[PDB]
RNA sequence: GACCAGGCG
DNA sequence: GTAATGAACTACTTCCC
DNA sequence: GGGAAGTAGTTACGCCTGGTCATTAC
C-alpha cells in the first residue's frame, strides 16, 4: 500500500511541456502522466516506438561513417 | 460460544432448496388493501417480513425492527433460461451429442485432458485456456463418437434464443428454434463423469438448473416502503417488476388451462421470458429497458452490485459512521505540532465511554454531579445490567450516589484525550494523524502551522474531518502508531516532511543574517 | 442529522498505517452490527423463533450445531441479495 | 462433553455415595446452607439408600471378576455389585439388557463373590 | 526488542484488562484514565504480557 | 408524537406564533394536528412545523391567504442576525 | 449410568479470577459451564473433580480474557435405553406415573404399569391393579428396564424415560418376593 | 486473485460472480478485502501479532 | 428515497 | 373508482474473400 | 489466413444549497 500510494500521489502535480521541436536532435516521444500509464498498463505497441542504436568501436568517433 | 467464518463456497440453486426455503407461496398480484392492512398472498405477505410498526410477523414473532424477513417463491408455469448463463449454455450445447449426453471426445482424448486439468486447477488463466481447447475441438465435429448419429449447427442470437440449422433437401434448409422445455431435457442427460470436462461441479453446479423452474422472492426487508406525508404508499422497483411478472404468469397459466391456440401460448412465453430477463438485469444487450412511469429506467438486482452507488463500492468498502464533526480551520502558532483546538460545542457532544476504578472514581462523581449543560459533565451512565440511562437535571444528585465499580460513564471531552484528523482527497498514507484535545471558546478548528504540508492545507475555506475512537484498544492504536512527531520523514524519499513554511525562513533570515543585533530587551522577550 | 462518510481511501491508508483494530471500530462497531444464527451442518441461516424460543434450521432438520456469528449487516443484505439470483453462497465456520 | 475424550471407567452407585458425601464434606466445611444442588443431593440419597456395602470392597469384587474370567468387564462387574442379585432369574433379567447372558454356574460363583 | 505493533497491541490488551477489574501493579496518581496507567506500566517494565514467534 | 409542552410556548390559540418572538432551535412556529394513521383509532397525529434544529433567531412577520384550491395557507419569516467571528471568510 | 469421563475443553477465566491462581478458577468456571449445562449423547454432569492440567493462556482480540486448554474429570450420569432403573416413585398421575431415575424423572406410562388393568385410584392418588391387588404409592421403591428414552435441551426438567414394568424381574419389592416364592414352589414340585 | 469477493468488488461484478457461482469456487478469505467485508480482523498489521500470558500474577 | 441544477476545497 | 401498462479511448470476438 | 469490423468495458474524492416526484378512463 505504502509503494502504490507513494508512486500515486506524486502524479497529480504532474507538469507537461511538450515542445513538438522540428529539430531531429530533439526526438517527439510522448512524456509524463500518459507514458506512466502506458508503462504501467502494458501497452502492446507504444504510441511513439524509438530505438537507441550504439556503435562500435569502430565508426564511434567519425560522422560520415555513421 | 462465539465463531467466525472460515470460508465461503459457490454454487446454484435448485428447486428443492428454493421450495424448502421458501415460508410462502405468492399468488396475488397486489400489495395493500384499503384500509392499508398487507394482502394475504401478496408480495406484502406478513409471512416474509413486517416493516410498518404495529404489525407481528407470524413466521416468527418479531416486532418490526427485529425481524429480518424471511424468503418467497413463485411456480413459473414453463421453464424460462436465466440471462446471467445464457452464453454457457450455448458453449455446453454445442459441444456435445444431440441425444445420447456424452461428449463429442474418446477416450484417450478424455484420459489425456484429465491429466492435464488434474494439474494446474488453482489458477484462472490456465484453467480457462484448457477449457477453450476442448470447446473449439468438440464444436468440428459433426458426429458423435460413442454413439451413431448425425448433428446439426447451432446459432445463438442474444439475448436468450437458440437456433438450430437443419437441412429439409440438400440445397433446402431451415432454422428450427429451441424452446426451453426442450433444452432442459436436452441438458438433464449429461452424465455427472465428464462435467469436470466442461468445466463444472456435479455436487452444487448441474447444468439442468440453469433453466428457472420457481423463483424465488426476496423478503420484505429488502424492498421496504415509505409512506408518504400525502398518504400515497412509495414502492421499490422490485416490487413492481415482480407484480408485473406474477400477472404475466398468471394470465399464462389461465390460458394453458383454459386451452388456446398455439401462437397464444408462444407469446406469452416470450413475454414472461422478457419480463424475467429484464426483472434480473435491465441492462442486458439487445433489449429495451424496462421504463417506469416517471420514464426513468428502473434499477434492478444487477444494478444494485455494481457502479459507484452499488452495494460493493458504496456501502460494504466505505459506510457512514457515527462520532464525528466537521468545520472550517483557522491558524493557532500558540500550540504544540501534536494538538487540535476543539470548540467547547463539540466538545460537548461527542462523548468518550470511560469505565469507573477506584484510581478516577472521584473524578467521574464530580464530572456526574455537572449534569450535560456545564462543560466537564456526562450525558449517559451504564448500570452493570446494560441499562442506559440519561442524566437530567432531576437524576444527577442521586445518579451520582449509586455510582460504583462496574458502572459506565458517557463523559464530554477533556484535554488529553487523542482524536483522529483527516482531510480530504487523503491522497497518501499522512493524511490522517491523531492529536492531542485542546479546548477553545469559538467554533473553529485549530492547526498548528508547521503541519499544514502534510495535509497539503490552506486558510482560505478549506475544512477538515474529526474522528473519536471509542474502544481502549482502537485509542492505544492511535496514540502509539499515528502520532504526528512519530511522522516527520515522509516514506516517499526519505527527508523531512513537517518544517518550517512562508514567515518561518523570512525571519530566520533576519535573525540570524549579517549585522544583525538586538538589545536586552527584545532578547529577553524573544527568550521568554 | 447525518454522519460523515468514510471513504474507501480513508480505508487504504487506515491499512498502510498498519492499525487493523482502528479499522474494526470505525468501519465494523461505529456502523451496523448484527448477530447471526448460522446452521453448522448445510451452511444455510438458520431461523429463531420468538414463540417459543427454539431455533431450527428451515432447510435441513438440524437443531443442534447452531451457532452465533457476527457480522455487518450490510454483508447480511448482500447475502440475502445474492441469494435472490439463484446463486448459492455457502458458509463453513471455524473456532475461535 | 467438551473437545473429546481420553479415557473411561464405571463405578458402582456404592462409590457413587462417598463420591457425593465428599462434595457434602466439603461445602459444608465452606459454609455452604446447600451443599448439593437439586439431584446432587437426590444422587448421594439414592447411592447411599442401596450402598451398605463399602465402596472399596465394590472395587475388590471388580477386580476378582475381573481374574475369575477374563470376558468379565468392569462396567458387568459394577452392576452386580450395584443390584444384589440373589437367584438365577434376577441376574437373567440383569443381564437381558445387555447381548451377553450369565451362566448358571458363573452365577453360583458370583453368588459366593457377591458374598455379604 | 518490540516492534512497535507489538508495543502497541501489548499496550491496548493491558489497557482493556485495566478497565475491567484487573488490578494495576503500580501506584497511580489519581484521576489517571486507565490508557495511561498502562502506558505507564510498560514504560516502568513491569508488564507481564509476553509475545510468542514463530 | 406531542412534544414537550415547553416548545408551544409562545403559539396563539389559532395556532400560529405572535411576530417578534424569540425562538430558539426545534420551537413550533404552526401547530397542526394531521388525521389519524391506519394502523391508534381516534388518535390524532401531532406533524407541526419547527425551527430547523441548529438555527435561532426572532420572527420577522406572519402571512395567512389561500391556495389556488381552497386549502389555507400560511408563511412565516425568521430573522438572524450575525456579526463576523472567527471562520467567516 | 453414574459415570467418570477425562475431558479436554478450552476455558475462559475472567479478569477479575486473574489474581486467584488458575486451577481454582478453572475449577469454578467449569461447575459453571458444565453443572447446568449437560450432553444427551454423554448424560447429565453431577460433579467435577481436580483438574490435573493448564496451559499458558491465550489472548485474542475483542474480549481480552484469558483462554486456557484444559483437560480434567467429570463425573457423569448417563441414562441408557433398555437398562434396569433403580429409583422410587416420585408422584404419580393419571396418564403416567414419574420414577426418580436420577437427575430427572421418568415416566412410566399407565399402559406400561402391568399387564393387568390398572385404574387411577383417587382416594390416596395412586394406582391399584383390577386383579392383582398390586398398589402403587408416593415413596415406592421399584425396579423396572426401560422401553423408551427422549431428551431434548441442556435443561434436565425436559426429559422423559419410559419403563416396562411387567417384564419378569420387575416390579415393586414384594410381588418381586411373591414372584421367588412362586419360582421355589415350581422347583420343589 | 484466487478470491472472488476482491476480484467482485473491482471491476465487471456480475460477470465474476457468475463465473466463480459456475466453477464452484472457494474463497479462503486469506486476504485483506475480503475481511473487511466481512468485518473480521485483517492479517496486515497489528492483526498478526499473537500473545501469551501466566495468569497467577500478583501485585508487587 | 431516487433524480435534476448550481456552488465549495 | 380501480383495473389497467404504455465521446473518446482500449482490448476481445467474429468474421471473411 | 491475418486484414477488417463490430462489440464491450472504463473515465478522482468529499461537502453544501434548492426543486420535483410517486398514472387514469369512465
Ligand atoms: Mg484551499
Ligand atoms: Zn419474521
Ligand atoms: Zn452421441
Ligand atoms: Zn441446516
Amino acid at each position: 500500500t505504502v509503494a502504490a500510494q507513494s508512486i500515486g500521489e506524486p502524479s497529480t502535480q504532474m507538469t507537461l511541456n511538450t515542445f513538438h521541436y522540428a529539430g531531429v536532435a530533439e526526438i517527439n516521444v510522448t512524456l509524463g502522466l500518459p507514458r506512466i500509464i502506458e508503462i504501467v498498463d502494458a501497452r502492446k505497441n507504444p504510441s511513439t516506438p524509438m530505438m537507441t542504436v550504439y556503435l562500435d568501436e569502430e565508426h564511434r568517433y567519425d560522422r560520415a561513417k555513421a | 460460544m462465539k465463531k467466525v467464518i472460515g470460508s465461503i463456497e459457490f454454487g446454484i440453486l435448485s428447486p428443492q432448496e428454493i421450495r424448502k426455503m421458501s415460508a410462502v407461496e405468492v399468488t396475488v398480484p397486489d400489495t395493500y388493501d384499503d384500509d392499508g392492512y398487507p394482502i394475504e398472498g401478496g408480495v406484502m405477505d406478513k409471512r416474509m417480513g413486517v416493516i410498518d410498526p404495529g404489525l407481528r410477523c407470524e413466521t416468527c414473532g418479531g416486532r418490526a425492527g427485529e425481524c429480518p424477513g424471511h424468503f418467497g417463491h413463485i411456480e413459473l408455469a414453463r421453464p424460462v433460461i436465466h440471462v446471467g448463463f445464457a452464453k454457457t449454455i450455448y458453449r455446453i450445447l454445442e459441444s456435445t451429442c444431440r441425444e445420447c449426453g456424452r461428449i463429442k471426445l474418446t477416450d484417450e482424448e478424455i484420459e489425456e485432458y484429465m491429466k492435464k486439468i488434474e494439474l494446474a486447477r488453482n489458477r484462472r488463466s490456465e484453467f480457462n485456456e484448457i477449457i477453450k481447447e476442448i470447446h473449439k475441438k468438440a464444436k468440428e465435429r459433426m458426429v458423435c463418437p460413442h454413439c451413431g448419429a448425425p448433428q446439426y449447427p447451432i446459432k445463438f442470437e442474444k439475448p436468450t434464443i437458440y437456433w438450430e440449422i437443419r437441412k429439409d433437401e440438400q440445397g433446402n434448409e431451415y432454422r428450427h428454434r429451441l424452446m426451453p422445455t426442450e433444452v432442459r431435457d436436452w441438458l438433464e442427460k449429461i452424465p455427472d463423469k465428464d462435467l469436470p470436462l466442461l468445466g463444472l461441479d456435479p455436487e452444487k453446479s448441474r447444468p439442468e438448473w440453469m433453466v428457472l423452474t420457481v423463483l424465488p422472492v426476496p423478503p420484505v426487508t429488502a424492498r421496504p416502503s415509505i409512506t408518504l406525508e400525502t398518504g400515497i404508499r412509495a414502492e421499490d422497483d422490485l416490487t413492481h417488476k415482480l407484480v408485473d411478472i406474477i400477472r404475466i404468469n398468471n394470465r399464462l397459466k389461465q390460458n394453458i388451462e383454459a386451452g388456446a391456440p398455439q401462437l397464444i401460448i408462444e407469446d406469452l412465453w416470450d413475454l414472461l421470458q422478457y419480463h424475467v430477463t429484464t426483472y434480473i438485469n435491465n441492462e442486458a444487450p439487445g433489449v429495451p429497458p424496462a421504463k417506469h412511469k416517471s420514464g426513468r429506467p428502473l434499477k434492478t438486482l444487477a444494478q444494485r452490485l455494481k457502479g459507484k452507488e452499488g452495494r460493493f463500492r458504496g456501502n460494504l468498502s466505505g459506510k457512514r459512521v457515527n462520532f464525528s464533526a466537521r468545520t472550517v480551520i483557522s491558524p493557532d502558532p500558540m500550540i504544540s505540532i501534536n494538538e487540535v483546538g476543539v470548540p467547547v460545542e463539540v466538545a460537548m457532544e461527542l462523548t468518550v465511554p470511560e469505565k469507573v476504578t477506584e484510581f478516577n472514581i472521584e473524578r467521574l462523581r464530580k464530572m456526574v454531579l455537572n449534569g450535560p449543560d456545564k462543560y466537564p459533565g456526562a450525558n449517559y451512565v451504564i448500570d452493570p445490567e446494560g441499562r442506559r440511562r440519561r442524566i437530567m437535571d432531576s437524576n444527577k444528585e442521586t445518579l451520582a450516589n449509586q455510582l460504583d465499580i462496574g458502572w459506565t460513564v458517557e463523559r464530554h471531552l477533556m484535554d488529553g484525550d487523542i482524536v483522529l484528523f483527516n482531510r480530504q482527497p487523503s491522497l497518501h498514507r499522512m493524511s490522517i494523524m491523531a492529536h492531542r484535545v485542546r479546548v477553545m471558546p469559538y467554533r473553529t478548528f485549530r492547526l498548528n502551522l508547521a503541519v499544514c504540508p502534510p495535509y497539503n492545507a490552506d486558510f482560505d475555506g478549506d475544512e477538515m474531518n474529526l474522528h473519536v475512537p471509542q474502544t481502549e484498544e482502537a485509542q492505544a492504536e492511535a496514540r502509539i502508531l499515528m502520532e504526528v512527531q512519530n511522522h516527520i520523514i515522509s516514506p516517499r524519499y526519505g527527508g523531512p516532511i513537517i518544517g518550517g513554511i512562508q514567515d518561518h525562513i523570512s525571519g530566520g533570515y533576519l535573525l540570524t543574517r549579517e549585522g544583525a543585533y538586538f538589545t536586552r530587551d527584545e532578547v529577553e522577550q524573544m527568550l521568554m | 442529522e447525518g454522519g460523515l462518510r468514510f471513504g474507501e481511501m480513508e480505508r487504504d491508508v487506515l491499512v498502510g498505517h498498519g492499525a487493523a483494530m482502528l479499522l474494526i471500530e470505525r468501519l465494523l462497531e461505529e456502523s451496523d452490527k448484527t448477530e447471526v444464527w448460522v446452521c453448522e451442518n448445510c451452511g444455510h441461516i438458520a431461523l429463531e423463533d420468538k414463540r417459543r424460543r427454539r431455533v431450527y434450521c428451515p432447510v435441513c432438520g438440524e437443531e443442534e450445531r447452531i451457532s452465533k456469528v457476527e457480522m455487518s449487516y450490510a454483508f447480511k443484505l448482500l447475502l440475502d441479495e445474492l441469494k435472490a439470483m439463484v446463486i448459492r453462497p455457502k458458509l463453513n465456520l471455524s473456532e475461535r | 462433553i467438551g473437545r473429546g475424550k481420553l479415557g473411561e471407567k464405571y463405578i458402582t452407585i456404592a462409590e457413587a455415595k462417598e463420591l457425593l458425601l465428599k462434595r457434602r464434606e466439603e461445602e459444608v466445611k465452606a459454609g455452604i446452607e446447600e451443599p448439593l444442588y437439586y439431584e446432587a443431593r437426590l444422587a448421594l440419597e439414592h447411592a447411599e439408600r442401596f450402598a451398605k456395602l463399602p465402596a472399596d470392597k465394590a472395587k475388590e469384587a471388580v477386580e476378582e471378576l475381573m481374574n475369575a474370567f477374563e470376558w468379565m468387564s468392569d462396567r458387568i462387574a459394577c452392576k452386580i455389585v450395584d443390584i444384589m442379585p440373589e437367584d438365577s432369574m434376577d441376574l437373567r433379567v440383569i443381564f437381558a439388557k445387555e447381548e451377553y447372558q450369565p451362566t448358571q454356574e458363573e452365577m453360583k460363583q458370583i453368588l459366593d463373590i457377591l458374598d455379604k | 526488542k518490540y516492534t512497535r505493533f507489538e508495543k502497541a497491541r501489548i499496550i491496548g490488551a493491558r489497557a482493556l484488562q485495566i478497565s475491567m477489574g484487573a488490578p494495576v501493579l503500580i501506584d497511580v496518581p489519581p484521576g489517571i484514565t486507565p490508557l495511561e496507567a498502562a502506558i505507564l506500566e510498560f514504560e516502568k517494565g513491569v508488564i507481564p504480557i509476553t509475545v510468542i514467534r514463530p | 408524537g406531542y412534544r414537550g409542552e415547553k416548545y408551544y410556548r409562545n403559539l396563539d390559540e389559532d395556532g400560529l406564533i405572535f411576530p417578534e418572538s424569540k425562538v430558539e432551535g426545534k420551537d413550533v412556529l404552526v401547530g397542526r394536528t394531521s388525521p389519524p394513521r391506519f394502523l391508534s383509532l381516534q388518535e390524532r397525529r401531532e406533524t407541526s412545523v419547527a425551527v430547523r434544529p441548529s438555527e435561532k433567531g426572532v420572527v420577522d412577520k406572519v402571512i395567512i391567504t389561500e391556495t389556488g384550491d381552497g386549502t389555507k395557507l400560511v408563511k412565516v419569516t425568521v430573522r438572524d442576525l450575525r456579526i463576523p467571528e472567527l471562520g467567516d471568510k | 449410568m453414574y459415570k467418570i469421563v477425562t475431558v479436554k475443553d478450552v476455558v475462559r477465566i475472567p479478569p477479575t479470577m486473574f489474581t486467584m491462581d488458575p486451577k481454582e478458577a478453572a475449577k469454578i468456571i467449569l461447575r459453571e459451564t458444565y453443572e447446568g449445562t449437560y450432553d444427551k449423547d454423554e448424560g447429565v454432569i453431577l460433579s467435577i473433580l481436580e483438574v490435573k492440567d493448564i496451559k499458558d493462556g491465550i489472548i485474542i482480540p475483542g474480549d481480552g480474557a484469558t483462554y486456557h486448554e484444559v483437560v480434567f474429570d467429570v463425573l457423569v450420569w448417563e441414562p441408557k435405553i433398555h437398562e434396569v432403573v433403580e429409583g422410587y416413585v416420585a408422584d404419580v398421575m393419571p396418564f403416567g406415573a414419574f420414577i426418580r431415575i436420577g437427575p430427572i424423572d421418568g415416566l412410566v406410562h399407565i399402559s406400561q404399569l402391568m399387564d393387568d388393568y390398572v385404574v387411577y385410584d383417587e382416594r390416596n392418588k395412586q394406582f391399584v391393579g383390577k386383579e392383582k391387588k398390586y398398589l402403587l404409592k408416593i415413596g415406592d421403591l421399584v425396579r423396572a428396564r426401560i422401553i423408551n428414552i427422549s431428551a431434548k435441551s441442556k435443561v434436565i426438567r425436559e426429559n422423559r424415560i419410559g419403563l416396562t414394568m411387567r417384564q419378569p424381574g420387575l416390579g415393586k419389592f414384594e410381588w418381586i418376593e411373591k414372584e421367588k416364592k412362586k419360582e421355589k414352589e415350581e422347583g420343589k414340585k | 486473485k484466487s478470491s472472488v469477493l476482491a476480484r467482485a468488488a473491482f471491476e465487471i461484478t456480475v460477470q465474476h460472480l457468475f463465473e466463480a457461482a459456475e466453477k464452484g469456487e472457494v474463497d479462503n478469505l486469506n486476504g485483506v478485502i475480503e475481511n473487511v467485508l466481512i468485518g473480521q480482523p485483517v492479517p496486515v498489521g497489528t492483526g498478526m501479532v499473537k500473545l501469551t500470558m501466566k495468569l497467577p500474577l500478583r501485585p508487587q
